[PDB]
C-alpha cells in the first residue's frame, strides 16, 4: 500500500471508480492537487508566488498559481 | 392443466376502450388477514371452502 | 448558518446596540409576509426533482458537446454525479429560501466550489446555464404559471419573493463564475 | 449493500461543516463511549480542541485524543491489553476485529514498536479513510453486506446499548475473536437500535428448539424428484 | 419517524440540552397546522376504497400493456397485488397525515422500495400515473378543504418526487 | 423515537387499517390539552438544575452513608457524576413531556440502565429515592404550588398532566429498581 | 445561532433531504409565537437602563461584601464593569428574544463563561441576585403584556440556570 | 425429599432390614460427587442476581408481548413477580444441588405446577426461554470445575424437562 | 497501576484515616531497600532476552511434543509468537520489581490470559513451566550466581527480595494453572 505522506501528495481519483462516499469540497479545495515550482527567473516573477512547499500539499490553488 | 405454449395475446392492439382490470377485493387488509389463509394472495387460495366439484363432466 | 433574525441581530451586535424600531419593522414585514414565503418554498420544494430532469436534460439539448465523447457528461456515472449536483443547487436554493438569508447558502455549499469545478475540469458556464434554466423555471412555479402544473393557492402579489429567489440563483450562478 | 439501518434508524453521520461545538461533543461521545469527562479532563484537552476548532481535521482530532492522558490513563492503565486493542477498535474504528489474523496484526504493530506507531495504524487504515475521511466524526456504521458475518457480530455486540461506559464492563471478545464462535444472541440483541424486533429469533420450545448452532453435527440435504427423494451428503 | 416533535427532541438531545422556546415554538406550529391535517386524514378514511379503485382502474387505463404478455400485473392474482399497493401507499399518505411529517411515508413506503421494483421488474411510471391521476381528481371547495387539501397535494407529491 | 401521533399510528398500522374516528378523538384532545403540556415543559425546564441541586442534596441528607468514605458519593468526581446522571435524568423525562409518549425515555436512557447501576457498584435504592424526590418536586412546580417561586399563569385544571408526569418519574424509578 | 429556523435547516441539512412539511410547520410555529417575542423585545429596549441601574443596585444591596476589601469591584471603575456586564446581559436577553431560541445569549454570553469567571474571582451568585431581582420586578398585565412577559421569563430563567 | 441417603433409607426401610453394604455404597458415591456439587452451590449463591437479571431480560428480550396489555408483565409489579419467580428457581437449583438429588426441586417448585401456570394465565414456554438462556450462556473451563457445570446443567435440564 | 506507595495509599484510604507511623516504617524500608532493588532490576533487564531464549529453548527440549507435528510450538510463526509471550512476561515481571506491588502484573497481562490460552490450545503446563525457568534464572541473575555471568556488585544480603521476584513469578505461573 501507498505511504501516509505518499498519500496526502498524490491525488484523489474519480467517484464510481475510487471512492463510494462522495467527498465533501473542503478536501478538494485543501489537499487536491499540490506542484511546487522551478525557481523564477526574472525580477518580475519572484515576489508573488511562494516556491515548493515541504510538508504541506494546497489544492486547486497551485491550478491556478 | 390448459396452457397455451406458443401464444401471445397483444393488448396493445385492442380498441382503447376494450382493455377492462378488475379486482377482487380493493383493499389492503382484507387481501391479507394477519393469518396465512388468503382468497386471492397465495397458494392459500386453494384452500376456499366449496369449488371442490366440476360442472365439465356434462361433456 | 444565519436568517434573517440572525443577520439583523448581528448587525446590532457590530453596531453594538440593541434591536430597536425600523428594523422590527422590516422584521414586521418578514412575518408579515408569513407564508407567502411557506407556501413558495411549497411550491419549489414539491416539483423539485421534475426541474432538476428538465434543467439538466435541457442543458444538454442546448449544448450538444457534453454529451460528445469526451465531455464531462458522456458515462452514466458523469451523468449520475451530475443530476446529484443539480439537485443539491436546488436543495440549498430551497433552504435559502426558508431562512430568507443566504448565509446558508454561502455556507454550506458556495464556499470553495469554484475551485472544485475548477479542480474537476467541469465546465462552468454549462453550469450556470443550468443554474439560469432553474432560475426561468422555479420562478415560474413560484408565480404558479408554470404550462403543465397550476396547483390552487389564493391570490397574491408575490413580486419580491420571486425577485428573492431569483437573488439566490444569480448568486450561485456568478459564483460558478 | 441495500443498507437497511443506516439512515433509517440510526442518527446522521456528525460532519464538520456545520457548529463547531456540537462535532467536539460528538467527537467526546464516540471516541470515549460515555466517558463522562469533567472540568479537569476538558481543560487537559484544550489544546486538541484548539486544533479543531481552527482546522476541522477530525482525524487529527482523534488521533490527538488517543495519544493524550486522559484516554491514555483510564484505557490503557486501568485496563488488559486485550480489552484494550478491542477497545482501540471499538473508539476508532466503530467496529470489532473480523478475524484473528487481524488481531494478531493490531498486537503485533504494538508489540514491534509502541503505542503511537499503534495509533498512527488505526488511523491510517484505508479503511478508516473510505468510512470517515478527515472531515467525519466516527460513529456506528450500518453498511449491509459485511466481509465478515461474525464482524456485524461483534461490531454490535461491542456496540453497547445506549448508555454504554465500558468502565464497569469486562472484555467480551476476546475468547470470541481467538475462537471463531460469535458472542451471545442476547448481547447483540441488546445493542441493536429500536425497531429492528430485538431478538425475535431464539426458536425455543418443546419443538424446534434449536438453539445453538453446532458445527460438528452432520450435514442433511433433501431434494424432490417425481420418483422421490435425493438425500445428498 | 420525523416529525416535529422527533426532530426537536432529536436535536436538543444531540445537544445534551434542555429543550428551550425555540422547540416550543415549533410544536406550537405543530398544533397549529394540526386541524386541517387532521381534517384530510378524517376524510381519507372515509373514502379510501374509491380512492384506489380509481387510482388503480387509471393506472391500468394508461398503462394497457401490463395485462398483456404481461411481464406485469398478468393475473387477477396480480391485480389483487396492484390494488393491495395502492392500499398501502395510500394508507402510509394517511400516517403521514397524522403524524404531519413524512416519517413514516419515508421509513416505510420509500426507503429501499427502489431494490424491490428494480428487482421485481416492476415499473415506477404506472405508480406515477396513479397517483398523479389521484392529485388531478382533486377540489378546491368541493371534497376536503382548501387548506387541507393544499396538505393532502403536498404528501402525494412527496410520493411521486420519491419515486421518479 | 414515537410520540402520541406515532403511537396512534404504530398501533393502527399493526391492526393494519386506517387510523379512524376514536383515535383521532383521542388526539384532538391531545392537541386540544395543548398550550398546558407547552407552559407545563417551560414549568419543568426552567427549574431544571435547582430541582437536580434540591434534589440530590436531600438524597445525600437522608441517607448520610453516600458521603461516608467508602460511599458511592464520596469523591468529587462521584458526586460530579452524580449530579450529571440526575441531570440527565430530568432530561429525558421532559423529553417524555413534550412527546407526549415514554418511547423517547425508554430508548435513550432506561433500556441498559439497571445493568449499568449493576455494573458500577451504583445502590439502585439512592437512585430511586433520587428520583422520587425529582417527581415531588416537578410535580410541585408543575402545579405551580412551590413555596419559593409562584410565577403567573392564566387558572386551569390540570391534573392529567400532573398524573403523566408522574407516571413518567415512576418508570425511572421503577425502572432502577 | 440556534434558532427554529437554523434547527431545522441544519437538520434537513444534515440529512441531505429537502425541507418537507415538517420544517414549514416549526416555522409556522415560529411566525405564530413572534409577535409576542417581539413586543417583548420592543419594551426592552424602551427603557433598558432603569433595568440595569436597579439590578446592579440590587446585585450590591445583597452582597455588600464586594464593595468592602474587596476582592471584588472594588473601584467605581469595577462597579462600572458591573453595570457594563448587566447591559451586555440584558442587550444578549434583547438579541435572544429577537432571535427566539436562545442561540446568541448561548453563543456569546454563556460559552465561555464559567473560565472567565472562575479565572478572574468573578462570582456567579451576584449575578444571579441581579436577574432574580429583575425577575422579581415583573408585572403581569402591566408592563408588557402577559404572554409575551412569559417568554422574557423564560429567556432570563436560562440565564440564571445557565450560571448556576 | 429424594436425595441418595433418602432413596436408600427409604428402600431398605420398605425392605424391612438393615442398610447392608449397597446403601453404603451409595451415600459412598454421595460422598465423591459431593465436592464438584457444592463448588456450583458456592458460585450460583454468589451471583445470583446477575444469572435472574441476564434471565428475566433474555425471556423479556425473546419475548416482546407479554409487555403490552393484559397479558402479564404489562406493569412494573407483575415484573418484579416475573424475576421473583426465576429468584425462586435458581433458589431452588441451589437447593437440589445442594442436597443432589432432585428432590426439593420437585417437591416445592415442579409438583402442581400446571394447574397453577394453566390456571393463572402463565406460558411455560417463557420459563423454558429463562432457562435456556442460563443453560447456554455458560463456560465450564471459565467459570466453574469441570464436573460442577455437567452439575448445573443436569439440574437445569431437569428444571427444563419439567417444565414443558 | 499501584506501587507499594499506593498501595500504602489506598489501604489508609479504605481505612478512611491518615498515613500513620507503622506504615510509612515499612514504607522507610522500601525506600532503604532501594538500590538493591535498583541493581536487581538492572540484573533482570540485561540479560533479559537471553533468559527468555534459554527458558524456551528449555521448555521445548525438556518436553519434544511441542515441536512434534501439531504442537503449538511447530511452526515459524508459533514459535516467534512464543518466544514474543516469554519476553511479554519477563518485561511485566520487571514492572512489578520496579513498582514493587504486582497490581501492574494483574491488571496489564494476568488479567484474562487463562481465557485467552484455553482460547487458543495453548497447553497451559507448558507455560507454568517456560515461567518456573524464567524464575529460577532470574533470581540465579539475581543472586549474581550465574556460571556464564558474574558481574561486579558490592556484596550484600538479598534474600527478600529475591523472594518477592520469585513471589511474582508464582503469581504468573499459578495465573495461567
Ligand atoms: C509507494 C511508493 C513509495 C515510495 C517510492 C516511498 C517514498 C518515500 N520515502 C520515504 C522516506 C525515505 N526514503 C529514503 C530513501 C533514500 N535514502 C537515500 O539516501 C536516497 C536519497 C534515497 C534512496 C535512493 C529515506 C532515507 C527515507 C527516510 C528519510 C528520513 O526519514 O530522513 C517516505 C516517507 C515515509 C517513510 O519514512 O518511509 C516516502 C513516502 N514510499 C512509498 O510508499
Ligand atoms: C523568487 C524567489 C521566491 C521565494 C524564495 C519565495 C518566497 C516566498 N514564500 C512565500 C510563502 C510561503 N513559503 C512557505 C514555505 C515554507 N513552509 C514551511 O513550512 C517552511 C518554513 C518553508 C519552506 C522551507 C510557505 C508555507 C508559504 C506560505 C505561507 C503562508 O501563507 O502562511 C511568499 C509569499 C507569497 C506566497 O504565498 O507564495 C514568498 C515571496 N517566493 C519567491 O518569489
Ligand atoms: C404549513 C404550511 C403552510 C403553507 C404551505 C402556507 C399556506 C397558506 N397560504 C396562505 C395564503 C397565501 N398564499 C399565497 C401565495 C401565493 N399566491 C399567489 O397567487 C402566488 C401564486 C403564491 C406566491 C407564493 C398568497 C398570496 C396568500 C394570501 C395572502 C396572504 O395570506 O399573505 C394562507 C392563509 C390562510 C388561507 O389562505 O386560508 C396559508 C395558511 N401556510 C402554512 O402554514
Ligand atoms: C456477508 C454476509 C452477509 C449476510 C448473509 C447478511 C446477513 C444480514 N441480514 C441483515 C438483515 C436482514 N436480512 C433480511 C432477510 C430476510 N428477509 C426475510 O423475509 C427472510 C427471512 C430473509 C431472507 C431469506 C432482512 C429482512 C433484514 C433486515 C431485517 C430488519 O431490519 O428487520 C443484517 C443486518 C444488517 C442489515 O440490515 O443489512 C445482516 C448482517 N449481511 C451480510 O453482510
Ligand atoms: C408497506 C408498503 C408496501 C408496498 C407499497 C408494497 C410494495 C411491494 N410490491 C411488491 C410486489 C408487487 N407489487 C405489484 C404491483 C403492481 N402491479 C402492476 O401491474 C402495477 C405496476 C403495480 C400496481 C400499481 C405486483 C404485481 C407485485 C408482484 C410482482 C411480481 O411478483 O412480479 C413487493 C414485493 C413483495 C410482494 O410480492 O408482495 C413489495 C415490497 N409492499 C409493502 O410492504
Ligand atoms: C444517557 C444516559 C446516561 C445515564 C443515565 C448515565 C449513567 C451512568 N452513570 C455512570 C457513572 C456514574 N453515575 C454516578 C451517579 C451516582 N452517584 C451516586 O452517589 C448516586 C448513587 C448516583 C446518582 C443518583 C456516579 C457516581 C458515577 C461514577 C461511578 C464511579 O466511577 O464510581 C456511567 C458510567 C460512565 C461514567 O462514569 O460517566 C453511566 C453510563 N450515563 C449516560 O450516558
Ligand atoms: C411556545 C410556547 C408556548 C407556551 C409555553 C404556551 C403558554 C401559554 N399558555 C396560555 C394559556 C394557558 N396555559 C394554561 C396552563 C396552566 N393551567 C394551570 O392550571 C397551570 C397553572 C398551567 C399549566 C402548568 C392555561 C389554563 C391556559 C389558559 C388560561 C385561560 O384561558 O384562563 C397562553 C395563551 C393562549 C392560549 O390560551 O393557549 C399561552 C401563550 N403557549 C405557547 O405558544
Ligand atoms: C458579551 C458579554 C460580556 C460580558 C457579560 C462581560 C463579562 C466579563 N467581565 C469581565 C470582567 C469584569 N466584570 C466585572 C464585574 C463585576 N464586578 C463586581 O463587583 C460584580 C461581581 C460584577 C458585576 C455584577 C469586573 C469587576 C470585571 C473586572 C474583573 C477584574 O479585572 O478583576 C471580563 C473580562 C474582560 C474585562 O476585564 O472586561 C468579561 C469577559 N464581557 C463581555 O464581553
Ligand atoms: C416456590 C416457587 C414459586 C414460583 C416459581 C412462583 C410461581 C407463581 N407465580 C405467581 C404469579 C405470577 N408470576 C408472574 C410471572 C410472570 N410474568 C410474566 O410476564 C411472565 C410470563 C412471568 C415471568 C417469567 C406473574 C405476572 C404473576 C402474577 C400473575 C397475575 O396476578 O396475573 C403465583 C401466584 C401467586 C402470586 O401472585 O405471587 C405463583 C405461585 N411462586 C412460588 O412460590
Ligand atoms: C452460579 C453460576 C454462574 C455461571 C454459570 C455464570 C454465568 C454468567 N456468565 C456471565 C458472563 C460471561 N460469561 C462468559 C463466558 C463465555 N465466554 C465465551 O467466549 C464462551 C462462550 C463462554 C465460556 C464457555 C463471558 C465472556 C461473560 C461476559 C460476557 C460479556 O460481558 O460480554 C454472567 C453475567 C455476569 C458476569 O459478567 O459475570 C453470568 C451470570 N455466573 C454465575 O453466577
Ligand atoms: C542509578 C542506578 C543505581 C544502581 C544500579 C545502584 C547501584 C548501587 N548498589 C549499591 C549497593 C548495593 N547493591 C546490591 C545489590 C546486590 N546484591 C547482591 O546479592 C547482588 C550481587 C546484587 C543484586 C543483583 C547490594 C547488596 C548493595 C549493598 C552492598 C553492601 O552494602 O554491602 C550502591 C551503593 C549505595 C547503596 O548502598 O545503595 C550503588 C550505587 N544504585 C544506583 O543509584
Ligand atoms: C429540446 C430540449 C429542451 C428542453 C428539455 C427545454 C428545457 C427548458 N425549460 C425552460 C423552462 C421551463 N421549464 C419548465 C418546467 C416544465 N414546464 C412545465 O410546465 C412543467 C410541468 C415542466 C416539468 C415537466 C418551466 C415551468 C419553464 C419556464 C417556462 C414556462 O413558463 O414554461 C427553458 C427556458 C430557459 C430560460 O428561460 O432561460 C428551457 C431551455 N428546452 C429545450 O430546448
Ligand atoms: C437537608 C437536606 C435536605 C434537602 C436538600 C431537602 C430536599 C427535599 N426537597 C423535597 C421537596 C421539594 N423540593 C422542592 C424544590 C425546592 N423548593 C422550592 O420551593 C424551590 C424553588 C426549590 C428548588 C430551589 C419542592 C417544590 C419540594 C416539594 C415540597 C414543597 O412544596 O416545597 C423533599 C421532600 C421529599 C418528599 O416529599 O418525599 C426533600 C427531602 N430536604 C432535606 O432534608
Ligand atoms: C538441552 C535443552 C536444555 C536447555 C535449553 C536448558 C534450559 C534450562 N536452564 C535452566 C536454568 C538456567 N538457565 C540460565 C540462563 C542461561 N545460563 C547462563 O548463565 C546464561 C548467560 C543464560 C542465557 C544465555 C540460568 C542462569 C539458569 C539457572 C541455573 C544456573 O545457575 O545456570 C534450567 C534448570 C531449570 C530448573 O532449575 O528447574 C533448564 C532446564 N536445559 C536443557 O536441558
Amino acid at each position: 500500500v501507498v505511504d501516509p505522506f505518499q498519500r496526502k501528495f498524490q491525488s484523489i481519483g474519480k467517484i464510481g471508480i475510487d471512492y463510494s462516499r462522495p467527498k465533501k469540497l473542503a478536501t478538494y479545495k485543501r489537499v487536491g492537487y499540490s506542484v511546487g515550482l522551478d525557481f523564477p527567473n526574472a525580477v518580475s516573477m519572484a515576489g508573488h508566488y511562494s516556491l515548493t512547499d515541504c510538508t504541506r500539499a494546497g489544492g486547486a490553488a497551485k491550478i491556478l498559481m | 392443466i390448459a396452457n397455451p405454449d406458443v401464444s401471445s395475446v397483444d393488448y396493445q392492439l385492442m380498441p382503447p376502450g376494450s382493455v377492462i382490470v378488475q379486482p377482487d377485493e380493493v383493499s389492503a387488509a382484507k387481501m391479507l388477514p394477519v393469518s396465512g389463509m388468503s382468497k386471492h394472495i397465495g397458494k392459500t387460495k386453494r384452500l376456499v371452502e366449496g369449488d371442490g366439484l366440476s360442472d365439465y363432466s356434462r361433456l | 448558518m444565519l436568517d434573517a433574525f440572525s443577520r439583523v441581530v448581528v448587525n446590532s451586535d457590530s453596531k453594538a446596540a440593541y434591536v430597536g424600531g425600523s428594523d422590527l419593522q422590516s422584521l414586521k414585514t418578514f412575518i408579515s409576509d408569513g407564508n407567502k414565503r411557506l407556501d413558495a418554498v411549497n411550491c419549489i420544494v414539491s416539483n423539485a426533482s421534475c426541474i432538476v430532469s428538465d434543467a439538466i436534460s435541457g442543458m444538454i439539448c442546448e449544448n450538444p458537446g457534453l454529451i460528445a465523447p469526451g465531455g464531462n457528461c458522456y458515462t452514466n456515472r458523469r451523468m449520475a454525479a451530475c443530476l446529484r449536483d443539480g439537485e443539491i443547487i436546488l436543495r440549498y436554493v430551497s433552504y435559502a429560501l426558508l431562512a430568507g438569508d443566504s448565509s446558508v447558502l454561502d455556507d454550506r455549499c458556495l464556499n470553495g466550489l469554484k475551485e472544485t469545478y475548477i479542480a474537476l475540469g467541469v465546465p462552468t458556464a454549462s453550469t450556470s446555464r443550468a443554474v439560469s434554466i432553474m432560475k426561468a423555471a422555479s420562478t415560474a412555479f413560484i408565480m404558479n404559471t408554470a404550462s403543465g402544473r397550476k396547483i390552487e393557492i389564493a391570490a397574491g402579489d408575490c413580486q419580491a419573493l420571486q425577485s428573492e429567489a431569483a437573488a439566490y440563483f444569480d448568486k450561485v450562478g456568478s459564483a460558478v463564475d | 449493500a441495500f443498507s437497511s439501518i443506516d439512515r433509517i434508524l440510526t442518527a446522521d453521520p456528525v460532519a464538520f461543516p456545520n457548529g463547531t461545538e456540537s462535532v467536539i461533543r460528538a467527537t467526546y461521545i464516540q471516541v470515549f463511549g460515555n466517558a463522562h469527562v469533567m472540568d479537569s479532563e476538558r481543560e487537559e484537552l484544550a489544546t486538541a480542541e484548539s486544533n479543531v476548532c481552527r482546522t476541522g481535521n477530525v482525524r487529527e482530532f482523534v488521533r490527538a485524543i488517543v495519544l493524550s492522558e486522559n484516554y491514555k490513563s483510564r484505557f490503557f492503565y486501568s485496563v488488559s491489553q486485550y480489552r484494550f486493542i478491542e477497545l482501540m477498535f471499538k473508539h476508532i474504528l466503530g467496529r470489532a476485529p473480523e478475524s484473528r489474523a487481524e488481531y494478531a496484526e493490531a498486537m503485533a504493530v504494538y508489540n514491534t514498536k509502541g503505542y503511537e506507531p499503534l495509533v498512527s495504524w488505526f488511523v491510517d487504515s484505508l479503511e478508516y479513510n473510505e468510512n470517515f475521511g478527515s472531515w467525519i466524526v466516527p460513529y456506528g456504521i450500518y453498511q449491509g453486506c459485511y466481509s465478515s458475518n461474525e464482524l456485524f457480530n461483534r461490531s454490535v455486540a461491542m456496540r453497547l446499548a445506549p448508555g454504554c461506559s465500558d468502565k464497569g464492563r469486562s472484555a467480551m471478545l476476546q475468547y470470541c475473536v481467538l475462537s471463531g464462535d460469535s458472542p451471545n444472541w442476547l448481547s447483540i440483541s441488546k445493542a441493536l437500535p429500536a425497531g429492528t424486533e430485538k431478538g425475535t429469533g431464539l426458536c425455543i420450545g418443546g419443538h424446534w428448539q434449536s438453539s445453538q448452532r453446532n458445527k460438528q453435527a452432520p450435514v442433511k440435504g433433501k431434494s424432490k424428484i417425481p420418483g422421490g427423494v435425493i438425500v445428498t451428503e | 419517524m420525523k416529525s416535529v416533535i422527533t426532530t426537536t427532541i432529536s436535536a436538543a438531545d444531540a445537544a445534551g440540552r434542555f429543550p428551550s422556546s425555540s422547540d416550543l415554538e415549533s410544536i406550537q406550529g405543530n398544533i397549529q397546522r394540526a386541524s386541517a391535517r387532521l381534517e384530510a386524514a378524517e376524510k381519507l378514511s372515509g373514502n379510501h376504497e374509491a380512492v384506489v379503485k380509481e387510482a388503480g382502474d387509471a393506472c391500468f387505463a394508461k398503462y394497457s400493456y401490463l395485462k398483456n404478455s404481461g411481464e406485469a400485473g398478468d393475473s387477477q392474482e396480480k391485480i389483487n397485488k396492484c390494488y393491495r399497493d395502492v392500499d398501502h401507499y395510500m394508507r402510509l399518505i394517511n400516517y403521514s397525515l397524522v403524524v404531519g411529517g413524512t416519517g413514516p411515508l419515508d421509513e416505510w413506503g420509500i426507503a429501499g422500495s427502489r431494490e424491490v421494483y428494480r428487482t421485481l421488474n416492476l415499473p415506477g411510471s404506472a405508480y406515477i400515473a396513479s397517483f398523479t391521476f389521484t392529485r388531478d381528481r382533486l377540489c378546491v371547495p368541493r371534497d376536503m378543504s382548501s387548506q387541507a387539501g393544499v396538505e393532502f397535494v403536498a404528501a402525494l407529491d412527496y410520493v411521486i418526487n420519491s419515486l421518479s
